[PDB]
């Protein structure tokens, strides 16, 4: 028995200038003295926003406010600014240990759908001398974040031999970029001809394939 | 200016003991006078970690009285100590595994029910944070990266593959920082080999591929590895 926090939604997508409503629910009723909120941006420590009966911490502007009673608590950002897009955590602090955080809500910028530009890169001759082949597929400047990448090697669908990495939302155009890297040995790589990256994204009418033929 | 200096070894091997320390500056842990604001007995010196892909996990806290509170998920392993004469408090975690790879933050917790004159904002929260110690638990040896070109093919895209390095991080720039527009440096991934890998890409006009020079600058501080790699059409 302990106080468990659940935040909702997992991700919130809003435009600058809109009002954001973030929710945090405690498993038991808790005094509003002990409901704290934090902002967390990539590459930085979390920062306290609201605590002790919805009082703003030092340096926190007026558009951040808190409300709630019993089990359901709310962080409100009355008018979003570009710097307000980040991850937000609630925390129970002082009612009963452990003083655990909620799962956090990612507040991202909502923009119109943007299709990715797709590029495929063969392994360089230099890497092949190292005994390994990496094939890189680039999905550039797309929205929303959800995308599917399917590697095909001489029309054989691959699974479990590639890794993905996604950038943070771009501060200028609010898009995402994704890379998928297929890793094969030199010996395996030279057994096949056509290396293809198939991309599915809601901004694309049909899946888009980029490919090369090994050696050309 | 209360601030927290984070130190301690961040590169560990499995089964070893993590040992981190934060030094408090701008205030004294051994000052038992109280004439203004919040009593220094109302501070709770705390540890919070974030593993990759997870949220914040409150580890525990210690008061200058020596009383501790620990998260039940780690209570069987964790130890938190305080040394007021050195303005230090520390975190110890033995028998570490890859599940302990995380950024570890120390922070000042505040829980005041009385005060003198004024109560500064930040009560009942962690109002001051250290900027973290990245900790990696791995049997891998410190290794500089291998940098391979992602050559432009037949708006063009090109880049560099910064592969097989340990530990994190690496800094990547283009043309010594003269090229920033259109650059995407992806977050590294941990490969199944235990080494990290990332790519850095940039979109450029196709017409510039004959004239413009494209060089990616990679700096891996833990191995003192600096690589300038030229990327040109193949």
């Amino acid at each position: 028995h302990e106080i468990v926090l659940t935040q909702s939604p997992g991700t919130l997508s809003l435009s600058p200038g809109e009002r954001a409503t973030l929710s945090c629910r405690a498993s038991q009723s808790v005094s509003s003295s002990y409901l704290a909120w934090y902002q967390h941006k990539p590459g930085q420590a979390p920062r306290l926003l609201i605590s002790d009966v919805y009082r703003r911490a030092t340096g926190i502007p007026d558009r951040f406010s808190g409300s709630g009673s019993g089990t359901d608590f709310t962080l409100t950002i009355s008018r979003l600014e570009p710097e307000d897009f980040a991850v937000y955590y609630c925390q129970q602090y002082g009612s009963s240990p452990p003083y655990t955080f909620g799962q956090g809500t990612k507040l991202e910028i909502k923009r119109t759908v943007a299709a990715p530009s797709v590029f495929i890169f063969p392994p360089s001759d230099e890497q092949l001398k190292s005994g390994t082949a990496s094939v890189v597929c680039l999905l550039n400047n797309f929205y929303p974040r959800e995308a599917k990448v399917q590697w095909k090697v001489d029309n054989a669908l691959q699974s479990g031999n590639s890794q993905e990495s996604v950038t943070e939302q771009d501060s200028k155009d609010s898009t995402y970029s994704l890379s998928s890297t297929l890793t094969l040995s030199k010996a395996d790589y030279e057994k096949h001809k056509v290396y293809a990256c198939e991309v599915t994204h809601q901004g694309l009418s049909s899946p888009v394939t980029k490919s090369f033929n090994r050696g050309e | 200016q209360v601030q927290l200096k984070q130190w301690g070894a961040g590169l560990l091997k499995p089964s070893e003991t993590l040992s981190l320390t934060c030094t408090v500056y701008g205030d004294s842990l051994s000052d038992y006078s109280w004439s203004w604001g919040v009593s220094r007995s109302d501070y709770y010196w705390s540890w919070i970690r974030q593993p990759p892909g997870k949220g914040l996990e409150w580890i525990g806290e210690i008061n200058r009285s020596g009383s501790t509170k620990y998260n039940p998920s780690l209570k069987s392993r964790v130890s938190i100590l305080i040394e007021a004469s050195k303005n230090q408090f520390s975190l110890k975690l033995p028998s570490v595994t890859a599940a302990d790879t995380a950024v570890y933050y120390c922070a000042r917790g505040r829980r005041s029910r009385q005060w003198i004159g004024e109560l500064p904002p930040g009560n009942y929260g962690l109002d001051v944070w250290g900027q973290g110690t990245p900790v990696s638990v791995s049997s891998a040896s410190t290794k500089g990266p291998s940098v391979f070109p992602l050559a432009p093919s037949s708006t063009a895209a090109l880049g560099c593959l910064v592969k097989d390095y340990f530990p994190e991080p690496v800094t990547v720039s283009w043309n010594s920082g003269a090229l920033t527009s259109g650059v995407h440096t992806f977050p590294a991934v941990l490969q199944s080999s235990g080494l990290y890998s990332l790519s850095s890409v940039v979109t450029v006009p196709s017409s510039s591929l004959g004239t413009q020079t494209y060089i990616c600058n990679v700096n891996h501080k833990p191995s003192n590895t600096k690589v300038d790699k030229r990327v040109e059409p193949k």
